[PDB]
């Protein structure tokens, strides 16, 4: 009941002191399908109010873990003190094929770790010296990049001149990234500034070499990165369909595949929020168009598909409905099995940027409804993309805090809540059935056909797990 | 492709034939990968000595630390205060770090609070940010103490904590009799261990500085224990059973116990047991203050020492049989309870155990690292079961510790072949396991790497992790076990040769090849 | 036992020449004492040393991958007395913030065994022209008392 | 050939070149072995579904049972009383034997004694052997108590435990007060847990048959507790425990928890601890009696209900949740103790880690062997933690049994996949194994040999042993486990999900092949 909602809301914000109050009060929303212009219900991508527990990391987190971190044969240098780099030190999932150590290294955490010595004299004759260290002990490494952390910035480094004059003196590309966590209110700037680091120091790269062949066919996946595999079960189907995917951006990518970028007839982006910005620079300078997908559940995946083949020949077309055809029996079965044991449950959600809108689709291929969603740091376009999606009258939060949360979960009460790692255990403890959507709770893929059968398994094997039946004692 | 009766997750769905076929195509294809030739020879270069020279002259590059940043020490240590909420001001995407790391090893929610300092503060200071932040942090979440540390960037720019928190109360932020101690806890400065310490010492200093004409030693009969940075549940529990066991009235300086470990009843309790501020006040009335993990305690030494004027016992981390002896026997004569029959009986069944497994012990060879006192804890047992601690790594040891370490391998022929290593990090330590190959490596999670990279090389070369210290991400559980006392010696002794059985079993587990010595009795 | 000083005052009137004498006579009537110079000047152990200019922690630290590739040996000097000096230096005119330079330096005698439990007094000579939270830190740090 | 420096054992040695040509030429020269290519072709059908039949339908022979004899287990109950010495009247060889099979999976001394029937007792019986054998041992050995049970020989011939003792007493060969309780225990009928059974109700008749006038139930306010063969000494622990927790009086009926766990303090002890011979007599006097292992203590329940008089609770094994909790009510129904806040702490904690650990656990597969009460306390855990208990095997398990236990998994869905084997060993579980291959095995030592031949087919078969159960003696001091009460499930819980993420590291560290699921975090 839109009243029932707009009553919760305001029942949460009396805890909070004045400022705070009117704050929040322009982050939470009850949804209304019919808008388009989301500003007219909800702000989104300010900065989070001191003290109230905001969910979201930084914007190193943005730059460094999320879009350079992938990149597989690249070192990616943790630049300041030791903290950053070990606690995001293979936290993410982003897989990928290599011998890592030797030509590979998304694994390791490379960092230059900040004694006081460097914040009193600058790190920039540190870095030169670590940079010959690291071409000296990992040999086969095809380019560095260099992510900042707080106190770069703040001590006035240049890292910029430092990359010049080592990357001239090896022949080898260092991108400098002023991805301090300071800068910014969250992990999107991050993106944005990941973004034009690319563009700036390695996509220009091949702009005069016309050595690389290319097809009428050439694809590149722009923002998926790869997630329990999540990549891999998605190229399969677009090259099922005929179509040649040169470069993953960036799960599993190679630095070699991005600078081969420019030369596709196509950009497929999942990931709207990290990588749009790169992707309007193509279409830009290369002339490159690009389209959103969606590859989450069968209706979204087989949509997409669809879409993409009618962007090309008849040929791509009929290869198109070949490979609908093939999964169709399969996904079937899925829902067949999975659909009966969750029909009707009620999920609640709270991710990143793209997640929380984008999973909708597979949760309804199971009889599944979305009933509270929200994002870390999403962006209003991200919002006019989301209201369309959920359902009349449902609950929405942006940089919910953990204190809103926690109340609008009590009142709601979801079958089942998708988020975070921090957020877990909180609502395993109220005896609600929890799924990690950023890790898959190590679990996945849950892209594609075969993702979407991943994904059935684990939604029905944690609602309907036997444990959720214990939390309270007999005696009670 | 899927069979919906047996559902493959990544593994192994990738190596199905047309996904294995799709990864070589894409490799060929845009990779520009290295031969795997040359991705061999620069493998087996990795694991000479030539290489391990070049790796251990680094000056500038680390690889793989073992050692985390100052404020993810003080967050626990605020942790372990009843109804005490971890503050700490400066950058948020700190706190997204620190709360989820502690997520994964004790798999509990973890409460911390920042108060998002952006970049118009990094010209003028975060002192907004402190006073919206307090008021938020204590009507939001009510807690009865809110602990101040801070990330880098507040710890760069200068920004006064003490005076932050004074004008944040003189000014109506927050009520001027609200504890709100505080540390400056920068983390270019030594480890996370140091901040444990440094946050420490500042709610001590909150609670008695000024009102020490007020104490007497010895008058509330207690015996104070700081713990120091500790991430498993049963050493909080021995050491309080062990006291209570003995009769002896204690109190437990920073308890996170409770709140690391609530029950899953239907119900979210962020807040749980802890360190009353009363023991905190009264702390300084004991008869003495014994420091658990003294190597990470020294500013809080000086402090207890130097004001509580407490006689701080001179004794190592209670791991192991000397240790744990030393510790009881300290206690005994602070309090003036004696050793009881049972603990002397419980010594007497780890003696028992060290007996029935000493064959299978001797001689064995381990790499190891984590924080200093474990470390040398885990090095001096080690030496007590016949064991060889061949590569010892600590990389935020220093060199006074490195000394103290030395001398207790000196003290025994079993340290012969000991080498300690601070400043050093696992890619050094994977050069060393390659070059002075040991059995096993006793360590965190970040070892897992290791032993893959010595499989590569052969499975006659791989060196088998034993997980021991923190954090530990890939097994479930583990933080609920003990390494302190004679309990934690019989689970370390117990974890150390069932590794050693396990490994005996898969060598010799090959049919009518390696099974004639595949013993049903060991 | 050990007692932390702090002589702090402005430049050119003769603090450091003072802060030595006194120095020695405690040297001379029995005392144990140590002198850690904070003037990015670097001249409070000359008199006690005989020499023109004592290497400073800061300056051979510049050099160094890490402070701890240093040696007490180079850094402190036996003088007059015996009194051990130390100098603090500077970071290169510029670029450091002199406040944060210092407590680098006397973190560094701290952990390297520096104060050795003989030890009667040690005195720090710090500049106190402009008193700003860098001059500041070893009152902020509970370095002197 | 040896190096000094790095001598080898039987494995490697064996391994050197001109050990292993002298074993070729050994077998090729003297060994007329079946030709390689044929051993490889019968241990394939081995493994087939044909073969598996021909097993099932076997009628007299028996390979590789999953029980033993009587007198075992009344050894173990015998050795549970204070100062009673384990008396079996008969052949010798088998007290070398049980004394032997304790001693390995305790690692600790076990004492008893045989009265050494020979061939000239073949004849004519016993009868001088027990006279001077009683004698013999009280004055040498010097017990309070001598529990007597039989092995076949004499079981067999028909001696009569009771003339026996009486005429021993009668014509002074051991005071006529000295307690001799006493139970014939003839291997050839059931297993070792129905000799703890005989021996036990033997002791109980024997402090209470000729004196129940003189009791009054629920007198002495307490409740008793009959363990049953019970191997872990967490197990008597955690129950003992549990109870002073609750504030609730009670009586532990055989508890060799001190006489098996003795500190290596420089002095053998015998005898320790135990139920006292007053604890026996006072018994009648309880409130009630609780029998842990009711589906092999049902001689020891007729004699409990019928003439102690207590209404012994219809109550499963406490192991897992559902039954602890079920435990702990009845309990707390009969004392008129409440649960205290503590336990219920302990219960959320145990709920807690199945929360976490539940997505790992879910759906995997297991074949287990064991005892009854075990064996089901085992299938009702995997249960609540979502996983499916495909083959369950008990050897000496009986038709009643099976129907409680097929009962239990029809209460589930993650039953449905199951079958329940009685009168089956381990011979018959390898086909299983082979056939519709599980996930893990939860067994006992013998279970080693299982693993082994899985591999053999293929590492993709292999079927990794957990050992859980009575034997294990390739592994040191896991006797110390607990398998009951919450702790007991935190422990089986913590080593399930542990043995599935180790063998998930193992599949996954394949350098550039499997290593893309080797993570970090799980
Ligand atoms: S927003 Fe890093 S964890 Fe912090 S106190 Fe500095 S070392 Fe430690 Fe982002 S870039 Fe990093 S993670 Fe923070 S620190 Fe800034
Ligand atoms: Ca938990
Ligand atoms: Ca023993
Ligand atoms: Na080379």
């Amino acid at each position: 009941s839109r009243e029932e909602v707009e009553s919760l809301i305001q029942e949460v914000l009396e805890v909070y002191p004045e400022k705070a109050r009117k704050d929040r009060n322009k982050h939470l929303a009850v949804n209304d399908p019919a808008v388009t212009q989301s500003k007219k219900c909800i702000i989104s991508n300010k900065k989070s109010q001191p003290g109230l527990m905001t969910i979201r990391g930084c914007a190193y987190a943005g730059s460094k873990g999320v879009v350079w971190g992938p990149i597989k044969d690249m070192i990616h240098i943790s630049h300041g003190p030791v903290g950053c780099g070990q606690y995001s030190r293979a936290g993410r999932r982003n897989y990928y094929i290599g011998t890592t150590g030797v030509n590979a290294f998304v694994t390791m955490n490379f960092t230059s770790d900040f004694q006081e010595k460097d914040i009193v004299f600058g790190g920039d004759k540190k870095l030169a010296k670590l940079i010959d260290e690291v071409e000296t002990l990992f040999p086969l490494n095809k380019g560095i990049s260099v992510q900042s952390e707080c106190p770069i910035g703040l001590i006035g480094d240049d890292i910029e001149s430092v990359s010049k004059v080592k990357g001239a003196e090896l022949s080898k590309t260092i991108v400098p990234v002023r991805c301090e966590g300071f800068r910014g209110v969250s992990q999107s700037l991050g993106h944005h500034i990941a973004n034009d680091a690319v563009r700036d120091w390695v996509l220009g790269k091949r702009d005069e070499d016309t050595t690389f062949a290319s097809t009428p066919y050439d694809v590149a996946i722009i923002g998926d990165y790869n997630i329990g595999g999540d990549a891999w079960s998605s190229r399969i189907l677009l090259e099922e369909m005929g179509l040649r995917c040169v470069a993953q951006w960036s799960g599993d990518g190679s630095i070699s595949e991005i600078e081969l970028t420019p030369k596709v007839k196509l950009n497929l982006v999942h990931c709207y929020r990290s990588m749009n910005y790169i992707s309007r620079h193509m279409e830009e300078k290369y002339g490159i168009p690009w389209m959103e997908y969606n590859f989450f559940g069968p209706t979204k995946t087989i949509e997409s598909l669809r879409a993409i083949a009618a962007k090309f020949d008849e040929s791509i077309q009929k290869k198109c409905e070949e490979v609908i055809a093939k999964y169709k029996p399969e996904w079937e079965a899925v829902v067949a099995k999975y659909r009966p044991r969750l029909e009707g449950k009620r999920v609640m959600l709270y991710i990143g940027g793209l997640r929380p809108r984008h999973v909708i689709g597979a949760y309804e291929d199971l009889g599944m409804e979305v009933v509270g969603t929200g994002y870390e740091f999403a962006h209003n376009d991200d919002y006019d993309r989301t209201m369309k999606e959920m359902g009349d009258s449902t609950l929405l939060y942006d940089d919910v805090t953990g204190y809103e949360f926690e109340e609008f979960v009590k009142r709601i009460k979801p079958d089942l809540i998708g988020s975070g790692i921090k957020e877990k255990f909180i609502f395993q403890k109220m005896g609600i059935p929890f799924r990690e959507m950023h890790s898959w709770d190590y679990s996945g893929p849950y892209h594609g056909f075969d993702g979407f059968a991943i994904f059935a398994r684990d939604m029905d094997m944690t609602l309907n797990n036997p444990c959720w039946k214990k939390l309270q004692a007999p005696w009670e | 492709s899927q069979q919906v009766d047996k559902i493959k997750a990544s593994y192994p769905l990738f190596l199905d034939q047309d996904y294995k076929d799709m990864l070589a195509k894409k490799r060929d294809g845009f990779e520009e990968k290295y031969p795997q030739d040359k991705i061999d020879e620069v493998f087996q270069w990795t694991t000479t000595k030539e290489y391990q020279e070049l790796n251990f002259q680094r000056e500038a590059l680390t690889v793989n630390p073992a050692k985390a940043c100052q404020p993810l020490g003080a967050v626990l240590c605020a942790l372990g205060f009843e109804k005490t909420m971890p503050y700490v001001h400066g950058s948020q995407g700190c706190v997204a770090y620190f709360r989820s790391y502690f997520n994964r090893h004790f798999r509990e929610p973890v409460s911390c609070v920042s108060d998002s300092m952006t970049e118009d503060a990094a010209v003028f200071g975060g002192q907004q940010n402190m006073k919206d932040g307090l008021q938020n942090c204590k009507a939001t979440y009510k807690p009865d103490m809110i602990a101040v540390s801070t990330t880098c960037m507040a710890e760069v720019i200068g920004d006064d904590l003490n005076a932050f928190i004074n004008n944040s109360k003189k000014e109506g932020f927050i009520p001027d009799e609200f504890p709100v101690p505080f540390a400056h806890t920068p983390s270019f400065v030594g480890s996370h261990v140091t901040g444990w310490d440094n946050m420490f010492e500042g709610i001590a200093r909150y609670f008695t500085l000024k009102s020490m004409d007020d104490k007497v030693v010895g008058s509330n009969k207690k015996i104070n224990i700081v713990p120091g940075f500790e991430t498993y549940l049963g050493n909080f529990r021995v050491i309080k059973r062990m006291l209570s066991e003995m009769g002896v009235g204690y109190s437990l300086l920073s308890d996170p116990e409770e709140v690391l470990d609530t029950p899953a009843d239907g119900q979210f309790r962020m807040y749980a047991g802890g360190t009353t501020q009363e023991e905190m006040k009264d702390a300084p009335n004991a008869l003495n203050t014994v420091l658990l993990q003294p190597w990470h305690l020294e500013k809080t030494k000086k402090f207890v020492e130097g004001t509580w004027k407490h006689e701080v016992p001179k004794l190592n981390i209670p791991m192991g049989l000397d240790w744990t002896d030393e510790f009881l026997m300290k206690v005994s004569e602070i309090s003036g309870q004696p050793i009881p029959a049972s603990l002397t009986k419980e010594r007497g069944r780890l003696v028992d155990m060290m007996t029935d497994s000493h064959t299978w012990l001797h001689g064995k060879r381990f790499a190891l690292w984590g924080d200093p006192d474990f470390v040398m804890g885990l090095v001096k047992f080690l030496l007590e079961l016949g064991c060889e601690p061949v590569h010892i790594l600590c990389h935020n040891g220093n060199k006074r510790w490195k000394k103290a370490v030395d001398a207790i391998l000196a003290a025994s022929p079993y340290g012969k072949n000991a080498t300690v290593y601070i400043g050093k990090d696992l890619w050094h330590l994977r050069s060393l396991v390659f070059t002075d190959k040991p059995d096993f490596m006793i360590g965190n999670s970040y070892g897992k790497f290791i032993q893959r990279d010595t499989l590569h090389k052969g499975k006659e070369f791989e060196v088998p992790l034993i997980r021991i210290g923190f954090p530990i991400f890939d097994r479930h559980h583990l933080h609920r076990s003990t390494t302190l006392g004679y309990e934690g010696a019989m689970q370390i002794l117990t974890t150390l040769v069932n590794s050693i059985l396990e490994r005996l079993d898969e060598e010799t587990r090959g049919m009518q090849a390696t099974d004639y010595n595949h013993d049903l009795v060991r | 036992a050990m007692r932390q000083c702090a002589i702090y005052g402005k430049g050119g009137i003769g603090k450091s020449t003072t802060t030595q004498n006194l120095v020695a006579a405690l040297a001379e009537m029995g005392k144990k004492v140590m002198i850690v110079g904070c003037d990015p000047k670097a001249d409070s152990t000359r008199l006690i040393l005989h020499s023109k200019a004592q290497n400073t922690i800061m300056e051979m630290a510049a050099e160094a991958g890490t402070v701890e590739d240093l040696e007490l040996e180079d850094v402190l000097k036996a003088g007059y007395g015996g009194v051990k000096c130390v100098e603090s230096g500077g970071p290169e005119p510029g670029v450091g913030c002199a406040g944060r330079g210092v407590i680098t330096a006397i973190n560094f005698l701290e952990e390297e065994g520096a104060y050795e439990d003989d030890l009667d007094f040690v005195f720090y000579d710090v500049l106190g022209d402009v008193v700003c939270g860098g001059f500041a830190m070893p009152i902020r740090e509970n370095k002197a008392q």
